[PDB]
């Protein structure tokens, strides 16, 4: 009965995370030292954009680098998100 | 050594297509931060006269520097009925007997010919011809091809080029001595 059920949290819902199988064990496809290689290094973040060319006018994406390569990026998006879709509801088929 | 003299040159030069290193900045600038070569008009005379003085000894090393083929080695070559009447006939297929003014042309022509301005603007001519049209080279080249990232323009330095150079340095230094040509390093010429 939600909302109400969900008042006291009598129920929890079933995440993906809960649904996940070991793969098969038979047929599956491919520690703290001295060492240098317990090593961590650190990564520098870079701020891509905005290029010269038109198309790729608002585009903000932060890039985590490992000296060169690139870790993770990130793409800021919404620079130009003007709520299209909302004011498609206050006008006619032909508007 | 000419073709190697030339690419390295434009890649020396941080010209395009070898230019994407300080291409990259005005990419990654961000919100905070500029430039600094903005207003001065220092590195621009300095890129543009870099430019120009890599074309200058370019010609100087490969093309004739200042060396213009004189036609008039041809012309020797060709006519042999000297007149003294100033007739000048020749001896050829197309040729007759010229009415050339000796009174009002040939003394002049002759006189302007030797002149020491006449033949260092020939000699200043020639290498402007040669310095334009390596210029034309450079500017084509940047019209022409893409950029080449940082890693492949290194591997071809460094992997493709400079082999080759030092497989020629082996090689001419043994040519010449095979040949008898190696040139005297005094003062001459
Ligand atoms: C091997 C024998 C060589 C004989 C000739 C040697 C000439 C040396 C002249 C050096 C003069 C400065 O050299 C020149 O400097 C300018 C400014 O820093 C650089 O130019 C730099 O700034 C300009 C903007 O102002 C950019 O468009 C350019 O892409 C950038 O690289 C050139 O890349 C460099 O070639």
């Amino acid at each position: 009965a939600e909302p109400q059920d969900g008042f006291q949290g009598t129920r929890l819902i079933p995440t993906g995370a809960d649904f996940q199988s070991p793969p098969d064990p038979f047929i599956d496809e491919g520690v703290d030292e001295d060492s240098v290689e317990g090593r961590k290094v650190r990564h520098y973040t870079v701020n891509f954009g905005p290029q010269h060319p038109a198309a790729h006018g608002v585009l903000r994406l932060i890039l985590e680098l490992n000296g060169e390569e690139i870790v993770r990026a990130d793409p800021h998006v919404g620079l130009l998100h003007r709520g299209t879709e909302k004011l498609c509801e206050y006008k006619t088929y032909m508007q | 050594v000419f073709i190697i003299f030339f690419i390295g040159s434009v890649a020396e030069t941080n010209r395009a297509p070898f230019d994407l290193a300080e291409a990259e900045s005005e990419l990654v600038s961000g919100f905070m931060t500029e430039h600094a070569a903005v207003i001065f008009v220092f590195f621009f005379l300095a890129e543009y006269g870099s430019i120009v003085l890599m074309c200058i000894l370019t010609s100087i090393l490969f093309l004739g520097g200042y060396l213009l083929i004189s036609l008039l080695d041809i012309i020797y070559n060709n006519l042999l009925s000297w007149i003294v009447i100033g007739k000048y006939i020749i001896f050829i297929f197309p040729f007759w007997g010229p009415v050339f003014i000796d009174l009002g042309l040939y003394e002049i022509i002759s006189y302007l010919y030797n002149a020491p301005t006449v033949e260092g603007s020939f000699y200043g001519l020639s290498l402007g011809v040669k310095t334009s049209i390596l210029i034309f080279v450079f500017i084509w080249t940047r019209a022409s091809f893409p950029r080449i990232r940082f890693d492949q323009l290194m591997s071809f330095c460094w992997t493709v080029l400079l082999p080759i150079l030092f497989a020629l340095i082996v090689l001419v230094p043994c040519i010449l001595y095979s040949f008898n040509i190696f040139p005297v390093n005094i003062s001459l010429l």
